[PDB]
Order: structure tokens, then C-alpha cells, then sequence
RNA sequence: AUGUGGAACGGGGUAUUGUAAGCAGCUGCUGAGAUUAAGCCUUUGUUCCCAAGAUUUG
RNA sequence: UGUCGUCGCAAUGGUAAUUCAACUUAGUACGAGAGGAACCGUUGAUUCAGAUCAUUGGUAUUUGCGGCUGCCUGACAAGGCAAUGCCGCGGAGCUAUCAUCUGCCGGAUAACGGCUGAACGCCUCUAAGCCAGAAUCCGUGCCAGAAAGCGACGAU
RNA sequence: GCCAAGCGCGACGUUGCUUCGGCUCUUCCUAUCAUACCGAAGCAGAAUUCGGUAAGCGU
RNA sequence: CCCACUGUCCCUAUCUACUAUCUA
RNA sequence: GGAAGUCGGCAAAAU
């Protein structure tokens, strides 16, 4: 058999990979976030210069397989205050935003269509009527609670996914005093937080998610897993047309490979490219978290400058990055 | 004669190539070898720490003289651009598409006369004559096709394998128009070119080269 | 040897007849054991390009046979992926008859030479004819 | 100190300049 | 970074893609895919193979000197590359129209 | 070789936290924070 | 439980195979034709469908 | 536990990483010479563990395409066939140390080396006390979540 | 046998002489082969030898 | 003993039918 | 790769 630290080998009790540990809080650092939620689209292979001192491929180039995760900006819909107790952390109270998008309202219902859409109705009414209760609760969190987690949901509509329920979750707000975290959450109420503001493509992060099920084996598969030290290679912007165009390559193109991502679609929003494989198949939600413990060796610290990113047809033996140059080489078709 | 050893190898000629106008050192290894080379020739001729074909065998892969240099066809486009940028404009750099890419191990060339391997291509010989501007002779050293590896050629003298006949050594010396000595370097290492590199005014030998070998090289090169 | 060597696809296990590429007169080389093998249960030791193993001269001259002595593999039939991403496979499995110090016993080598093997063994690169 | 595009639009700019 | 041309299909071969094969003559064959690698294996002549560029070429159907870096030269080369491709596309379209006629 | 719980290795990890880490990561968080 | 809704087909993209039937004098129409979700992508294309039954619940 | 649902808390249980040689420090410390270290830092490789399918190989009921043999429609063609007749290629999927990624930090100690210091007006690492210190121990991290442990929240 | 603290024995010392049998497998013990750290030795260095803690991890 | 051959093995992987399973 | 498997070319493919 395998390692005894992973048994009992049973199905994960959650579709979305839940964070089990957040980086330790620091008052010296100002107020920011630590985790983000994305959707796996697939991976390609890229050619990257190797600036690895002491290595035998120093000042050379290697080919690396890199997973692409679409990460549309996340909407902060609430905040949760946690108070330390002799029996552990306890959720003291929760404050939600006044207006919640249908994407996050669909989470509370198994049948949103048959529902009367009554979620947060009186909550929105009391929010508009009197703000003294909201002020009392926020003052309660900043005075008593020691850990602050913002409720954020993903804009699943932008992703080419048939699912319309947003994966609501909590992001621990590490940095500054408790009042600073509360002020940060209130300012960011109803707004959007971007992965460009959270991660910046040169740090060492961990990816967590549920693996894909292999059926029945002599149970094997569909288990919660935590990959450590997955390096971000590029946080590409969806709007920019140079997202998949490096400086050594030009050739204006998009990260979505020609022919589309297999069983996922076309990536149009901000995407994240991580070195190596990540758990879960395509179209499954993955969670990203910062480094709990600081460890930047040369591999985790060296800068990265991509040279060429493959966008060939992953469906089948693709042999052309873009239909433009495909038509330039291939003879003119009958159509 | 200067004693140096790249990493833990006494075959300095494998990891580096020496000419009368420029020097090349391996990339990705230890900077001590490059510093040692720069300490003796940095202020005289340029030294480029580059690689050919993504390997540290550039010394035995690249062959040339003070006028021009030749690189194997396996050299990358970026590598060739880096070499041209580092090397002076008067130092011509040309790529050779030969069946034996080991130019340094097949052909030994001086500033005036060059000896190539017996199976060198006519186009390669024409390119060598055009670039290096030297007379190319298709012969063999000590009966071995690897003339560039078994023989060391320079402007003031040449070194060959000690097993060669006296008449053969005299014929090679007359053909090369320079003195020739049949000896060994690095304590019996028969690959003189791999074990030692000699320029017009200086020579570099491995750390395992004996005192008698160093004295013989100094007498032959008159350095 | 000198320098590190990357993980490589293993395709020359024990009990393998393997071509001799040197000029020493040997024709066939017989793999007996692989140097630097781990304590892996029911795993046959295997060799790849640039790896030096114990080999015996099966066909050659009488004096080089019957000696359990090192040989370096220079060509590999099985396709391997180099870290640059390209895939290489050679027609045959060629080897060079080498002393345990790492010095070429012969004077000339026939056939192409793997670039990793020429880089790994400086003497092999010195005596190599072509390295592609 | 500045970099140059090695290959663009399916053509090696370095090899065609 | 060189995007090579396959021996058999004569199409663009990119890093990672395809297979590389070296002959005892030190000649190197690059294959754009397994199909073209296999097609070399039983030794089909590209010019007889219908979908190869060599067939489409010979049937009527269709720098070793390093250069010093120059920003102006690179910009001029990049600008001229698009125009050259556009001219080639127009010529191919006219050739296709002539072939259809 | 020593394991990851080697007491000296933990000591050297602590020493290198304030040498090749920490400050360059704190301001790195600050930059995307003010963003 | 009426919507960037769904499903049937269809178009396009993309892929696999290797130039189709048929016509004319091996060649041309023909890298055409065929297949393409059955666990590929996309759809201002066409048609159809749904604003329900039963059960349980303070 | 009103009911349903979302987001979480963590009592407790399990645990995981192993070993090697290469660079530098070096031909220095040391040595008549012969020889020749080590710490920090760095790169790779074995064994194991958890994943993944960009690329590569394998796989063929995609009975997807093409070719061949034979059979049946009087002929041409046209088709259809043949327990999956035979051959080549073959997506998709599965899969491969035959392909690729990743594998963590704190204290407390043993051996042992000490500090202060009596017992015993000296002394003493020990008696009261206190440091340094093993791949050990206990945590962290990782997996499970009490199906009779619990919190916050939404609606009614 | 000689002594022989002592209680006729008499300790430590001293004189002579010479059917079973083995593959896989699971864990477990340490009475430790390797890995980690120490102590000693004419232990210069390197390579060792002996002796401790030590079953985490292999064998 | 030599040569050839092969999933016996390194080291297993994929496909097919039947079985196996559920329903009356 | 080719009997390294197992007490062993047992069964397959080769012919």
C-alpha cells in the first residue's frame, strides 16, 4: 500500500477544496488577502529561460508543462469575525453586503428556479432602514474578534461553465490590526478583488483541490489534496490581447489554445499559469493559498521570463498555434 | 605555461578553446576557470563565457584561428548571436554544417597553416579556407583521424603523439612549417589538444601536467 | 566522470547484447551489472546513454574478452525526452570500452555520440567523431 | 541590455534579419 | 529558438512537438507528428504521399553568418515580415484562382 | 544525510529567513496591497 | 416555473483518415470527400419545449 | 438540535519522507613528501509518497478513414456484406520512474559538552537551579471530522 | 595446589596444560549493518578501530 | 551449447465478449 | 531488453 498518513481512503466530503490552514497573522504587515478561488481549464507546455545559478542548464531554456486556471475577479459579499476561545476559534458574528448577485444567491438554494428568491430580503430591508445594527456588528468584530475572514464568491457566469451557482468561501484577511481588517472589508463591500492584486506571478504558492475519481479499485480517487510549492509563471489579463504573447515571441494571441480547451471552452478572463500538474480534472474549482511558512530557495526565488507559449490544438495532434499562420503556411482552402 | 584545471578535470582543452585573438570559456560551470583565463589573457584578448550546443565541450567542438572562428551547425541561433555580440567585429564567425560537428577534435588550425581530418568535406574545406584564410592540408596525426584532438598546433611550435615515427614527425613539421615535438602531456595523456591549449604568446596546461612536460612545452613554444 | 546527469529513460537492462563503437576490435558487449543502482526490490538494473556499467567483450579479440570491466553507453534505442523537450532515439545501442578511471581504451569511435555523454565524460568528447 | 524577439508570426526574426 | 521544418510533412515543428531522429550519417530527421514519423519508418516517399508539401510542390499544386544586433534593423525586419507574408498570401490566392480556372 | 527536522537545519533556516527572505516578501505583499 | 433557459438538428472552428462519387483527357475539378461527442470548442441559424405532478416538512 | 440550507469551529484519530555524489569552500586547513578535510551556500540523482495527461510511447468497438481478400445482386457501375475476414493510420479515453510535477517548520531531550553551585569553609555539569546538544520525542503542516461535539448566518 | 578479607571452609588474586527448509507477506524487539550526533585511541589530514545515545528510516 | 523468438520477467497498460451485479 | 521470471522456455509468438 501507500502512505498511512492519507488513510482512511474515503471520498472527500466537499466538491470545493477547503482551506485548512491560513498563514499566520502579522500586525507589522498591512491589510491584505491570502487565498483565491479559480477554475482549472487545462495545461499547455512552454519554453522558459533557465536562470538557475549552479545548475547545469544555467543560461539555457527548458520545456515545462504549466496548468492554466481561469480566475475571474472575486466579489466580496460579506465578512466573518472569529473570536479566540479556550475551545478554539468561534464565529462570533457575520455581516453581509446589502445587494448580493444571483450567482451567490443561487448557492443557498438547491432549486433556485423553483425558489421564491427570498434570500437576504429582510436582511437587505433592515440594512437600508437602519445602519445602527450594521455599525454595532462591525464594531463588535473589530473590538472582540481576533481573526477576520471575508466572504467572497466567484463570478461563474464569465467562465464558460454551465453551472450557475457561485463557490462562496472565506478568505482570511492577514495584516494590520483587527480594526484595519474591518475597515478593509467595509470599503471592499460589494466590490471585486482581483487576482492581480492578490498574487503577482513570481511567488511560491500552494494549490488545493479534490482529485478526480477513478471509480472502484481493489475506493481510489476523489480525495482532498494539498499541493505545496506551485510556482506562478504568469497572471495574464483577460482584456489584454498580449496575454499569451511574450517579449521574445510577439505574435499577438490568446492563452486559449486554437481549437479551445478540451471540455472547458475558451478562457476570456484573468488566468493563472502554474508550473507542473495540479489536482483535479478540467472545469473543477481549485483553491490557491499563500505560503504558510517562508521558504524561498533558488528555485522559488529566481525570476522567470517566458519565451514561447504553446497554443496548439490540444484536441488531437495539433500542429499550428494560430489559424492565422496556419493559413499562411497551408495552401488556400476551397472555402 | 600556466597550470589550471577546470572543475576537477585536467583536460582544459575540452572545456575551453584558445586562439591568438580571442578566448572562449564554458558557461554554467565554475567562474574560477574564467577568472584564471582572464588573469593571463583578459587584458590582451577578449574572453567570452559562452556555450555551444548546450554543453561544456565547446573547446573540442569549435575550431578556428585569430582571423576567423567556426562553430558546429548544432549551435543555437541565440548562441550564435551572443557569440557575435561578444566577439569583436573583425573576428568573423561562421557556422559549419559538417558530418563531424567536432571541429576542434577533427581539425587543428594555426594562424597560417591548418591540418584537417582526412574525411573533411570539400565544402567545409572551402569554408575553412575562406574564413580562416589558411592553407588546409588533409592528413592524419599518428595514424589517427582525430588530428585536431591528438595534435596541438600553434604559430611557434606543434605537439604530436610520442608514438609517431621520426620520419613522420619530420614530414609533419615540414608540412606545418614549424617545429614539431612528439611527446605527452598531463602525465601521459595522449590527447595533447585536449590536455593543453597554446596561443601565440601563452599556453595553458592541466594541473596534472608534469614539470618535465611543462619545460618541454616551454622550450617548444619558446614562451 | 564529471558533472551531474539528469534523470533519463532506462532502456538497456541487464542481460543485454550491445554494440561496440570503438576501434579496439570488439564487436559485441554484454551487460552484467549497472553501477550506482539502488536497493529496489525485484527491479532489473538498467543502463542508458552516458551510463557506465560492467560489460564483457563477447565478440572481439581474445585478450579483451573474459574481463568484467566498465563500458559507457553512448547510443540508446529507446526514445528519451531531454529536458529541452525534444525526443531522441538512435538506431542501435552503442557502447565504448572504458577503464574505470574514465579514459577511452580505444583511439577512435564509430557512429554518432550523445551530447549528454560527451558532456559527461571529457575523454569521450575528445575522442568523439561527431556529437549530434 | 535590451532583448530581441527570436521568432515571431511563425518566422524566426533572428534568422531572417 | 528555431521552429524547424519536418522532414516528411515539411510543416512547422515546434519545441516539445514531434520526434527527433539521428542517422548514422549524422543526418537529423525531425517529424511533425507520429503519423509522419511512422511514414518515414516504412520509407514512403513524401513526393508520392498525397498530403505532403513535397507532393504539393512537385505536382504543380504550389543565414549562417551572424549579424550584430541593431534595434532599427530588428524593427525594420519585423515590420517587413508582415508585408512579405501578405504579399505571399496574395500570390497564393492568385495561384489558387489560376489553378481553379 | 540530515532530515528536515535537523536542529541545525532549522537554525540555518531561521538565519536565512532574515537574509534571503522576509523583507523582500513583506514589501512584495505591500506592493500588490497598495494596488 | 421563460431565460446570455433547455433540448433536437444545422452552420463554423478543431481534429482523424488520405484525395471521394461523378466528369474530362496518370492528370485536373480534389489536402477533396467522409467522420467530428457519443465525456472537443463555439453559435444574432432553424424547430420544439417548459411559467408541473407526487411526496415530506413548524 | 423548530425546519431546510450555506459558511465554518476542531475534540479526537492517522502521518512521510529516505539516501547518495557533484560544484564551491581546495589542491587551502594538515602533511618531509605522498596525499588531502570540513561547515555555510548550490545543483542533480536513487528509494518512497501524493497527484497529473502539455508533450512522447502503448492501447483500437470511434467498428472513424483508407487499402486488400472473398461473397451477393445477369452486366457495368452501384452498393451491401464477412463470428470485429486481413492490413495501415487513428482521435477521445485510459495509461506509463516508457511521460510530467510536488514532498514543509517549531520547540523538548538522550548520549555528551558545559555554567553557576552547595552537600563537604576546598572542589564538583547536580543536589536545588541553568545552557549547548541525535535521523530520537512532542507539536506544526498534511488526511479524516465526533455519522448522539458545536458556532455564526439566510429564509420561514 | 599456593595464598587467602573473613566465617574446617574460605572470596578476589596466584601456580600448572590444554519429515526440515525456505519464498512471499505483515507488523514487532534492539542484543545497531548503514544513515544522525557524541567519547576515546600516536587520533597530522584522509581512510579507520573501539565504545555510547539511537529502531525515525532503510538493509 | 549456439541462434532465433516471445508480457515468463523488469512492469505492467489497454480493448472485447462472457461472468459478476440489480430488477420482474 | 529478451528467459534476467520460476526448482524450469510451463503457456504463448517464432518455424
Amino acid at each position: 500500500h501507500g502512505s498511512l498518513g492519507f488513510l482512511p481512503r474515503k471520498r472527500a466530503s466537499r466538491q470545493r477544496g477547503k482551506v485548512k490552514a491560513f498563514p499566520k497573522d502579522d500586525a507589522s504587515k498591512p491589510v491584505h488577502l491570502t487565498a483565491f478561488l479559480g477554475y482549472k481549464a487545462g495545461m499547455t507546455h512552454i519554453v522558459r529561460d533557465l536562470d538557475r545559478p549552479g545548475s547545469k542548464m544555467h543560461k539555457r531554456e527548458i520545456l515545462e508543462a504549466v496548468t492554466v486556471i481561469e480566475t475571474p475577479p472575486m466579489v466580496v459579499v460579506g465578512v466573518v469575525g472569529y473570536v479566540e476561545t479556550p475551545r478554539g476559534l468561534r464565529s462570533l458574528t457575520t455581516v453581509w453586503a446589502e445587494h448580493l448577485s444571483e450567482e451567490v444567491k443561487r448557492r443557498f438554494y438547491k432549486n433556485w428556479f423553483k425558489s421564491k428568491k427570498k434570500a437576504f430580503t429582510k436582511y437587505a430591508k433592515k440594512y437600508a432602514e437602519s445602519t445602527q445594527s450594521i455599525n454595532r456588528e462591525l464594531e463588535r468584530i473589530k473590538k472582540y474578534c481576533s481573526v477576520v475572514r471575508v466572504l467572497a464568491h466567484t463570478q461563474i457566469r464569465k467562465t464558460p461553465l454551465a453551472q450557475k451557482k457561485a463557490h462562496l468561501m472565506e478568505i482570511q484577511v492577514n495584516g494590520g490590526s483587527v480594526a484595519d481588517k474591518v475597515e478593509w472589508a467595509r470599503e471592499h463591500f460589494e466590490k471585486t478583488v482581483d487576482i492581480k492584486s492578490t498574487f503577482e506571478q513570481n511567488e511560491m504558492i500552494d494549490v488545493i483541490g479534490v482529485t478526480r475519481g477513478k471509480g472502484n479499485e481493489g475506493n481510489a480517487g476523489y480525495m482532498h489534496r494539498t499541493q505545496l510549492n506551485s510556482k506562478i509563471y504568469r497572471i495574464g489579463a483577460g482584456d489584454d490581447a498580449k496575454n499569451a504573447s511574450t517579449d521574445f515571441d510577439a505574435t499577438e494571441k490568446r492563452i486559449t489554445p486554437m481549437g479551445g480547451f478540451v471540455r472547458y471552452g475558451v478562457v476570456e478572463n484573468d488566468f493563472v499559469m502554474l508550473n507542473g500538474a495540479t489536482p483535479g480534472p478540467v472545469k473543477r474549482v481549485l483553491t490557491l493559498r499563500k505560503s504558510l511558512l517562508t521558504h524561498t530557495s533558488r528555485k522559488a526565488l529566481e525570476p522567470v521570463s517566458l519565451k514561447w507559449i504553446d497554443t496548439a490544438s490540444k484536441f488531437g495532434h495539433g500542429r499550428f498555434q494560430t489559424p492565422a499562420e496556419a493559413k499562411q503556411f497551408l495552401g488556400t482552402l476551397k472555402k | 605555461a600556466l597550470r589550471a584545471q577546470f572543475e576537477n578535470s585536467n583536460e582544459i582543452g575540452v572545456f575551453s578553446n584558445l586562439t591568438n585573438s580571442y578566448a572562449l570559456v564554458a558557461l554554467g560551470g565554475s567562474e574560477n576557470f574564467y577568472s584564471v583565463f582572464e588573469a593571463e589573457l583578459g587584458d590582451v584578448v577578449p574572453v567570452v563565457h559562452t556555450t555551444i550546443g548546450g554543453t561544456r565541450i565547446i573547446g573540442r567542438l569549435t575550431c578556428g584561428n585569430r582571423k576567423g572562428l567556426l562553430v558546429p551547425s548544432s549551435t543555437t541561433d541565440n548562441e550564435l548571436q551572443h557569440l557575435r555580440n561578444s566577439l569583436p567585429d573583425p573576428v568573423k564567425i561562421q557556422r559549419v554544417d559538417e558530418r563531424l560537428s567536432a571541429l576542434g577534435n577533427i581539425v587543428a588550425c594555426n594562424d597560417y597553416v591548418a591540418l584537417v581530418h582526412p574525411d573533411i568535406e570539400r565544402e567545409t574545406e572551402e569554408i575553412i579556407a575562406d574564413v580562416l584564410d589558411v592553407e588546409v592540408f588533409r592528413q592524419t596525426v599518428a595514424g589517427n583521424v582525430l588530428t585536431g584532438s591528438y595534435c596541438a598546433l600553434s604559430n611557434q611550435g606543434a605537439l604530436v603523439h610520442p608514438r609517431t615515427s621520426i620520419q613522420e614527425q619530420d614530414e609533419l613539421s615540414s608540412l606545418l612549417q614549424v617545429p614539431l615535438v612528439a611527446g605527452t602531456i598531463n602525465r601521459g595523456s595522449d590527447v595533447i589538444g585536449a590536455g593543453l591549449v597554446v596561443n601565440d604568446w601563452c599556453a595553458f596546461a592541466g594541473l596534472d601536467t608534469t614539470a618535465t612536460e611543462l619545460a618541454v612545452c616551454e622550450s617548444i613554444f619558446k614562451l | 566522470a564529471s558533472g551531474t546527469k539528469y534523470r533519463m529513460t532506462l532502456g538497456l537492462p541487464v542481460q543485454a547484447i550491445m554494440n561496440c563503437a570503438d576501434n579496439s576490435g570488439a564487436k559485441n558487449l554484454y551487460i552484467v551489472s549497472v553501477f550506482g543502482t539502488g536497493a529496489r526490490l525485484n527491479r532489473l538494473p538498467a543502463a542508458s546513454c552516458g551510463d557506465m556499467v560492467l560489460a564483457t567483450v563477447k565478440k572481439g579479440k581474445p585478450d579483451l574478452r573474459k574481463k568484467i570491466m566498465p563500458a559507457i553507453v553512448v547510443r540508446q534505442r529507446k526514445a528519451w525526452r531531454r529536458k529541452d523537450g525534444v525526443y531522441l532515439y538512435f538506431e542501435d545501442n552503442a557502447g565504448v570500452i572504458v577503464n574505470p578511471k574514465g579514459e577511452m581504451k580505444g583511439s577512435a569511435i564509430t557512429g554518432p555520440v550523445a551530447k549528454e555523454c560527451a558532456d559527461l565524460w571529457p575523454r569521450i568528447a575528445s575522442n568523439a567523431g561527431t556529437v549530434v | 541590455y535590451d532583448r530581441m524577439p527570436e521568432l515571431l508570426d511563425g518566422k524566426n526574426v533572428a534568422d531572417f534579419v | 529558438m528555431r521552429v524547424h521544418t519536418c522532414y516528411f510533412c515539411s510543416g512547422p515543428v515546434y519545441p516539445g512537438h514531434g520526434i527527433m531522429f539521428v542517422r548514422n550519417d549524422s543526418k537529423v530527421f525531425r517529424f511533425c507528428r507520429s503519423k509522419c514519423h511512422k511514414n518515414f519508418k516504412m520509407k514512403r516517399n513524401p513526393r508520392k504521399v498525397a498530403w505532403t508539401k513535397a507532393y504539393r510542390k512537385a505536382h504543380g499544386k504550389e543565414r549562417n553568418v551572424p549579424v550584430r544586433y541593431d534595434r532599427n534593423v530588428i524593427a525594420t525586419t519585423l515590420n517587413a515580415m508582415k508585408r512579405v507574408s501578405q504579399v505571399h498570401a496574395k500570390r497564393e490566392r492568385l495561384f489558387y484562382k489560376k489553378r481553379l480556372a | 544525510t540530515s532530515g528536515p527536522r535537523d536542529n541545525n537545519r532549522n537554525k540555518w533556516a531561521k538565519k536565512h529567513l532574515k537574509k534571503g527572505k522576509r523583507a523582500k516578501n513583506s514589501n512584495f505583499s505591500k506592493f500588490l496591497k497598495k494596488k
